[PDB]
């Protein structure tokens, strides 16, 4: 019943002795809410949908209906449009529903109460309720005639229902459709990363927490955190993604000037030594030295945590995202290199990284470090334990992208970027 | 202060590896600035360094504890480009293999992005950064300038039999025996240059069977080392295990 | 139109009063109410001999039997006589079962050059070059690429040492071809890769085509054939991908493989590609490139017939026809079912000059009763509402039955009520989107024609045929999600439409109609139009019903055919 | 064993110590270090030189540029010599570019034969006629619905009048066979339609087979090549149910559309219906009978080396040939990339009998040292522990490493870190699933190889390689929900699996090889175990490597092409 | 033993994850799989 310390992403202690089975996304209030408020809430660009409606381009790329052109002024009357929209979208007068203007009307969030998460199978309900209530809205607000109603829902929806999704539209949240899942439970696990570091505004450390907070809710719903297993995954959470104890903080602060990948497995093998964690089992004819563990998920977690500082400081040191595929790879490599004990997620991390490093330097798919996610087919392997340095990679790029955390995410961005429990989750997880 | 150990194994190979992996490396040849950046083909030799993004200091950086806490490397503040050095190596005892090479850069230099393949190893950095990489690489018994080449394409050779003069297979022909001294006289991908480089003598067929980093039957066998094996059975052991019950 | 009525009674001439194979249907009347039923089975038709001559020997050489017209129940095919159809606004005479898309190449070339057709921007890649090499892109380097891209598209090496490659002979028709908004770039890049957006189009059309797409450059990506048949249409954009990756390495000395080449991948794949259809759900999985996926508007735009004609009627018949086909005959006849399969279902809506009778008097009725409303034009238009859907499609569909009913030659040749009704609703809908340029008006105009048939003839079409048609007048203008949706957007996927013949090839014509009336140069998709205005296709996309007729008399050579390295 | 390393050493002699079209390659040493480059480029290989003719000839007579080996950056292919390769097992020498699938006949057909099968039960429709009906159905009305369906299957009409049909020359190909584990119902059915169970199979494996089934009936059902080519593997299913569904209609004199018609349909389309493989999440989407949801045990069942060989390793070897050709060639290196593709890193697992020396190496080890362990057998069995495999799977990569090392000739023909990657593991995990006849210790054996093939060269396989690789030991014996899975049931849509060559083919070897050392029936599904024991399948299923040297040779015929409908 | 434990859960959860469904598992409820969905908020309409 492992206890720990939790610090923010400048090594304050937030909170002590914390139970880790209280971190539980099954348990902890505040992961909950996270959790329920990124179901029940959705972003729309009424900029888009105002230039879908005049232009006739809606429902996808390269898609221009000649001919159909409606002028309405939806972001001059944005409030208005907000008004209308909160009262189609919520349940009962003063429930939870909450709909906000964002960037001077350009923008809305919408918060569908938490009756609709409730009542519904999944977290779709935001985005056709959402998308239904902006419908409406524009049809009454602006005197749509039914010989147009077509064109204004579709610069909403885009080409739903050719579409699975809504394709060319300008209703979504930070999720994908269910439709999307590569598996059972993965739904919390598709999001970009380019997504969780435009919501933290590229502070690396709370990317990364943002990001295990998913991952681990994911790791949860998967049904991959029973029994042993929670302990295993809850040690890696805090000791990775919540800064437990202040170590990656510390490990990073002190290879912060000078250190490399190298170092930082010093570091974390210096640690583990100290702290009991590991011994010497036997010394080789040469003098090298077989390491073993006094306690299996407890060095795990302790491999986590490494490879998130190593991410941190090399990817830090480059200000480039790439270097986090490399990182993730030759971390967990040179460790078991270094001790003859097996690096984070037993190969897992390594695993992703591999394929990873290629998926994001070859011809064949991927792309930069800001397009995978933890339902991605490349990077989805390791149990929650990779896709949080990604997204601090993504954090600490200072502009060697093409593919910006502003071009995917740039609505995601300004529209969730405003919820403080988002914007600072670990300060969110230990109650502060 | 914990002190690394590296890398298991007590033969000659071991040795090496452990060089490469801790750069204590012999220096066997010089290059100079100018006739690296000729052959790394990323700007004309001399001059200033491209830019990908605006110098840090220039743009101004979020609000991060990371950011804050870990130093730019030169590369990185001056937002140069992201090039990359990337190199074939003989499975006939050339000193470097890929894996070593890709350990070399991530232990003994910041803000690197190695990448291992069978027929190529890079790194990829910030313009700067790379070129004091690949100078090391370049100037130590890392590279055998025979054995091994600077390629950024066409890499085919590290698995095909030798020329009779001992030189590895280049599709491309970028670098070749003249007067008993290596000369690379292309680019890594191939372009020629204006500029003959010398890169010296190969080392000898004994030479680098004593500073290879490869295990071979005839040379140093693998099957032989009870060590690296007792390695790869532990971590492999372990990795099972803990797959089935992390206990 | 007088000339229409008279190709359509020269059909029913034929096809009922000459003579087919030894049908002995010399003579007689048009417009008579009887028959002589000979009872003469398959033989008295030439095709089903040469059938019936292969089956039995195929049966006793393999050792298991195999096509025996005597299989069918009661008594074999034929009891009454066997006739030909007319691809309509053709003289080409085909045999029935030289229809059936496994019988017909043409109709095979016309899926594959969908199937295996995206486009992909070229901006953002250049983009990534100049950002992250800090290369930079001229005319030159995109020449030199082109020509790289050429050789590496139909499977061939740009970088690596010892590789096989496929066989030229085998892939002739894999190319790529690009088409720019920009006017300046398109004059510097070398005219034997450029689709030069300005001599395929008129001015006005040209036009429009650049003010959609503004200075944007594109590769229209056509892969081999042979490969779009060994695998499948979400192969597609993967295989132009990777070419594309290794042409950037080998043109723009990359490195082989470094960050910057992820980029473009994605580039490639995702932020800049074009598919012609998006995947479909689990029950009809499918990934993209696939029939299901191809939205009316996208099919629409692929037809080219917008591009060389100035005739509404004619520019939207010819994408019902392709359309009919290509969802019926190979999308639900065969992807979404099998067997014998829908070929009849669609040629009624290509042959025998029928539908194009009904549409063209329609051009007519719309002409005389709303100034001219049915001519190439944007200020004729007239504005849809219930009156004037009412009005055109109860004219439309009242014409269409009255012919059928004073050409009983008709009705035997449309001898399914499905049939008949993608006839009528066809000229209705065609007839309100040319009125009103609202594709939407044209739906209404379908669904009316189809509670207007029923109710004439206490009868419509098949078991099934009636579930996107009861549900069709309130969906039209609906804007609940999963109901509402412009018709240029729908496809075989909107939910109403995804199981049943006869619907999907008429609301294509729908969208095109409600384009082509006002003259526009695309239905929905710029990119469609101008990729597909390429006469080096092997499929003839300008005229596709006639392209099925060349397929029929097996003059049309397709791609993909493995002669060469099959023995001889 | 002495004559697989005599063999081997063959085909070293034959690559690179003999001539091959004008690569001036004779004479020589297989074991010598060193080679002299003549930098002849292309034209020294006879293939080449034709590819480039026609290359050349085609962008003059089509006016776009095209196949042009001058593009390859730097130089073109062939600076070393361009030598063969000979399929393992046979001594077919070839053409390097003709084990291109799109090259390769047999190849293509292979895929084709596997995407165009089903299997669907006929226990469940017998009873809705007896049910619903009250019909009796009896070895007679069976006779004669497997006529009616002979005729009906490959697109040919029962019951309305006026059909058209599909050709059946084009169509030779589709037919529906039965097998049952009721012998008396066997005994009983015209022959011409059974697969004999008790004459395709040993008496032991027959044994098997019937007790795994039981006393059920099944239809082994293979629709036509050219409609799978057009369409996709989604289609097999649903073509089956349709014609099925009319045969029953047919057959017995229902009513030709009734509610008991349903259940027909709903037993042929899904309760009664055995996919080759099932359907793919939406970043690789794809419907059911595509490569990517075909198990490894399925592939083992398709393969029928273990029906006529009594030898495990060649039973797993066979597996191993057909898998990497068709998940790394077809699968990985066209429906999920395309391009040049990946011919090579899959014929390093059929061709050079480099693969077939390990492997039988490791079979004489295994027997030396675990008292015959590897010989076909159930208790001569070793259980599975880590000792188990450790032991093995080192001393199979050692030897395997050692033989590389003193044939620098192997090493130069593996010239792919990945080749050797594939060809060291799948000798282990075979090795390592003979011994134990557990296919998951196979798969430690697997992960083992690659562990020590990385620290005894420094390098392992491409930049991608060994993400399962590191996943691998780890997940081998995992139970967690999308980690654990049997080897058997495992395939290209296991997610570790998912995205990389040189691997899926090895998993298929490895779960035959522990299925194979017992002298079992089938590895996991005896339905497609008995449907593919039919030789009159295109495709010679008992030897996939020999086929692909027969396509290789051009000597192999495939169905589906469309010359009869073409211009001549 | 680990070396049967592939087995045993198979025998649970069937051909996951090489199929996107348990199938031939042993473990359903009323429900389906989400990915089964034709459209959006569509789980609950999807019972038999
Ligand atoms: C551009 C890449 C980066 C990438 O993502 N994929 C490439 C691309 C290349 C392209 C090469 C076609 C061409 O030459 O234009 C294709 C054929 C994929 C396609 N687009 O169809 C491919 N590789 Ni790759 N590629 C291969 C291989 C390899 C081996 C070759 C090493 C050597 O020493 O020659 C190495 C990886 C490694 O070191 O392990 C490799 C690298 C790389 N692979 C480097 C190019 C390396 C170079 O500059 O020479 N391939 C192989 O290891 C074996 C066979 C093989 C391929 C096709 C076949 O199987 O026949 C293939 C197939
Ligand atoms: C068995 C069914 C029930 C069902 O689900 N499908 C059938 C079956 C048949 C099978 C017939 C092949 C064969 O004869 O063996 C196929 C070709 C589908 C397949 N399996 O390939 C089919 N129908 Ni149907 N089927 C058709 C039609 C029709 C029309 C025929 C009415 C008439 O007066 O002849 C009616 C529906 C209606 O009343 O509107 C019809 C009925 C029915 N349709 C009745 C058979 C009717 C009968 O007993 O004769 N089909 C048509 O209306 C037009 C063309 C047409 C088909 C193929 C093509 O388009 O060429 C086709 C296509
Ligand atoms: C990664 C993923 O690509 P995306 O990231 O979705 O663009 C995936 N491709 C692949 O896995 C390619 C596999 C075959 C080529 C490489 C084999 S080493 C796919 O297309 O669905």
């Amino acid at each position: 019943s492992d206890t720990v310390d939790i610090y923010d992403d400048r090594g304050k202690l937030l909170e002590s002795n914390v139970d880790i089975m209280s971190l539980a996304p099954t348990r902890n209030a505040a992961i909950k809410k996270i959790i329920l408020d990124t179901k029940r809430s959705v972003a729309v660009s009424l900029a888009g949908i105002q230039g879908a409606l005049a232009s006739g381009k809606m429902g996808g790329k390269g898609r221009q209906i000649l001919g159909r052109g409606l002028n309405y002024d939806l972001v001059g009357n944005a409030d208005a449009i907000a008004e209308n929209v909160k009262n189609l979208v919520q349940v009962d007068e003063g429930d939870d529903t909450s709909v906000k203007v964002i960037k001077g009307g350009k923008s809305l969030l919408i918060q569908a109460p938490s009756s609709r998460i409730a009542a519904g199978a999944d977290y779709m309900s935001a985005t056709t309720v959402g998308a239904a209530a902006v419908t409406q809205t524009i049809i009454d607000m602006f005197g749509t005639d039914m010989y147009d109603a077509p064109i204004a829902k579709s610069a909403v929806w885009g080409s739903y229902p050719q579409t699975m999704d809504l394709m060319g539209g300008n209703v979504q949240g930070v999720l994908s459709i269910p439709q999307n899942n590569e598996g059972l439970g993965f739904s919390l696990r598709n999001i970009m990363a380019n997504h969780i570091a435009a919501i933290t505004s590229r502070g690396a450390m709370n990317a990364a927490a943002l990001s295990s907070i998913y991952e681990q809710s994911g790791i949860f719903e998967m049904g991959g955190a029973v029994g042993m297993f929670e302990r295993h995954q809850l040690l890696g959470l805090a000791c990775q993604g919540l800064n437990a104890n202040n170590v990656v903080y510390d490990i990073v602060k002190e290879n912060g000037k000078d250190g490399t990948i190298g170092t930082v497995i010093e570091s974390i093998v210096g640690r583990a030594v100290e702290d009991g964690v590991i011994s010497v089992d036997k010394t080789a004819p040469s003098g090298y030295k077989f390491y073993k563990a006094n306690d299996v998920p407890m060095w795990n977690a302790y491999a986590a945590a490494g490879t998130l500082a190593a991410t941190f400081v090399n990817c830090g040191a480059g200000r480039a995202a790439q270097n986090v595929s490399s990182t993730l790879l030759y971390f967990n490599d040179i460790l078991e290199k270094e001790t003859g004990l097996p690096g984070c997620d037993y190969g897992k991390v390594q695993g992703v990284a591999v394929g990873f490093s290629f998926f994001s330097h070859s011809i064949y798919g991927g792309g930069g470090p800001g397009v995978f996610n933890g339902n991605h087919v490349v990077t989805r392997h390791s149990r929650g334990f990779a896709i949080p340095c990604v997204c601090a990679a993504v954090a600490l790029d200072a502009g060697t992208q093409m593919f910006t955390i502003e071009s995917t995410s740039g609505l995601i961005g300004d529209v969730f970027g405003s919820i403080e429990e988002f914007r600072q989750p670990i300060k969110a997880v230990a109650g502060a | 202060a914990y002190e690394a150990q590296y890398y298991p194994g007590a033969t000659s190979v071991g040795a090496n590896r452990r060089k490469h992996m801790s750069g204590k490396l012999e220096k066997l040849r010089e290059i100079s600035d100018e006739d690296l950046t000729a052959v790394l083909g990323h700007r004309a030799p001399g001059s200033d360094y491209p830019s990908t993004h605006p110098p840090l200091a220039e743009m101004g950086e979020p609000a991060c504890s990371i950011r804050e806490a870990v130093a730019a490397t030169p590369g990185a503040a001056a937002g140069d480009r992201v090039r990359y050095v990337q190199f074939a190596d003989s499975m006939y005892n050339a000193p470097a293999t890929p894996y070593f090479r890709s350990y070399f850069a991530a232990i003994n230099f910041r803000g690197v992005d190695p990448g291992t393949l069978s027929g190529r190893q890079i790194v990829e950095a910030r313009e700067r950064d790379m070129e004091q990489c690949a100078k090391v690489q370049m100037e130590t018994e890392m590279t055998d300038p025979a054995l091994a080449g600077m390629r950024g394409a066409t890499v085919h050779g590290h698995s095909v039999r030798l020329q009779e003069d001992g030189v590895m297979f280049d599709m491309l022909d970028r670098r070749r025996l003249e007067g008993g001294v290596i000369i690379m006289d292309k680019d890594q991908v191939a372009i020629p240059l204006d500029r003959k480089v010398n890169l010296g003598k190969p080392m000898s067929s004994e030479e680098a069977a004593k500073r290879t980093t490869i295990y071979r039957v005839d040379n140093v066998a693998f099957r032989d080392d009870a060590e690296v094996i007792e390695w790869v059975h532990r971590v492999f052991d372990q990795r099972t295990s803990y797959g089935f019950q992390p206990k | 139109a007088a000339d229409i009525f008279a190709k359509f009674k020269k059909s029913m001439e034929v096809k009922f009063t000459q003579e087919y194979g030894s049908n002995k249907q010399a003579g007689g009347d048009i417009t008579g109410k009887t028959e002589k039923f000979l009872r003469l089975g398959p033989e008295q038709d030439a095709r089903k001999q040469e059938m019936i001559k292969a089956g039995k020997e195929i049966a006793e050489k393999r050792g298991i039997a195999f096509y025996n017209p005597m299989m069918h129940m009661g008594a074999p095919l034929g009891q009454r006589a066997i006739t030909p159809y007319t691809i309509s606004g053709t003289d080409i005479v085909a045999e029935p079962d030289d229809l059936h898309y496994v019988n017909n190449a043409a109709m095979q070339q016309m899926w594959d050059d969908i199937r295996r057709t995206c486009i992909v921007g070229l901006d953002m890649a250049h983009e990534t070059l100049e950002k992250r090499l800090g290369k930079e892109v001229t005319p030159e380097t995109i020449n030199h690429y082109l020509e790289t891209l050429n050789h590496a598209m139909p499977g061939a090496a740009v970088v690596q040492e010892m590789m096989v490659e496929t066989h030229p002979a085998l892939v002739d028709d894999c190319y790529v071809k690009i088409f720019t908004g920009d006017d300046e770039l398109a004059d510097e890049i070398d005219k034997q890769y450029v689709i030069n957006v300005n001599k395929m189009f008129s001015e006005e059309q040209a036009a429009q085509i650049k003010a959609s797409i503004g200075k944007t450059t594109w590769q229209a990506i056509h892969i081999p054939t042979i490969v779009s048949r060994t695998t499948d249409g979400a192969q597609t954009s993967r295989w132009a991908a990777m070419q594309i990756g290794m042409s950037f390495i080998s043109a723009y000395a990359m490195c082989a493989g470094e960050a910057a080449v992820a980029d473009l991948s994605f580039a490639a794949k995702h932020a800049a590609l074009v598919s012609m259809g998006e995947m479909l759900p689990a029950r009809r999985a499918r990934g993209p490139n696939e029939p299901g996926g191809l939205s009316f508007g996208h099919l629409s735009d692929i037809v080219q017939t917008s591009r060389v004609s100035k005739d509404p009627a004619k520019i939207a018949l010819e994408v019902v026809g392709a359309g009919c086909m290509l969802y019926d005959q190979i999308w639900l006849g065969s992807y979404m079912s099998g067997g014998v399969g829908f070929t009849q279902y669609a040629t009624a809506a290509y042959t025998d000059d029928i539908l194009d009778n009904n549409t063209y008097y329609d051009v007519d009725y719309i002409n005389d009763k709303y100034n001219g409303a049915a001519n190439l034009g944007t200020d004729n238009k007239v504005k849809a509402t219930l009156d004037v859907v009412k009005d055109i499609a109860t004219e439309s569909t009242l014409y269409g039955i009255e012919t059928y009913e004073k050409f009983p030659t008709a009705l035997e040749d449309h001898f399914g009520g499905s049939q008949r009704a993608t006839v009528l609703a066809a000229a209705s809908g065609v007839a309100c989107a040319l009125a009103t340029g609202n594709a939407n008006a044209g739906l209404s105009g379908w669904y009316l024609s189809m509670y207007v048939h029923k109710e004439a003839w206490g009868r419509l079409g098949f078991f099934g045929f009636d579930l996107q048609d009861q549900c069709g007048a309130t969906n039209v203008l609906s804007y609940q999600g999963d109901e509402g949706l412009p018709d240029e957007l729908r496809g075989p996927n909107y939910p109403n439409y995804a199981m049943n013949v006869g619907h999907q090839g008429g609301y294509a014509g729908i969208a095109q109609a409600a384009h082509s009336g006002r003259g526009d140069a695309f239905t929905v998709n710029p990119l469609l139009k101008v990729c597909f205005a390429d006469e080096l296709m092997p499929f003839n996309f300008a005229e596709p019903r006639r392209e099925f007729g060349r397929g029929a008399i097996r003059e049309f050579m397709p791609a993909g055919e493995r002669s060469l390295v099959i023995p001889a």
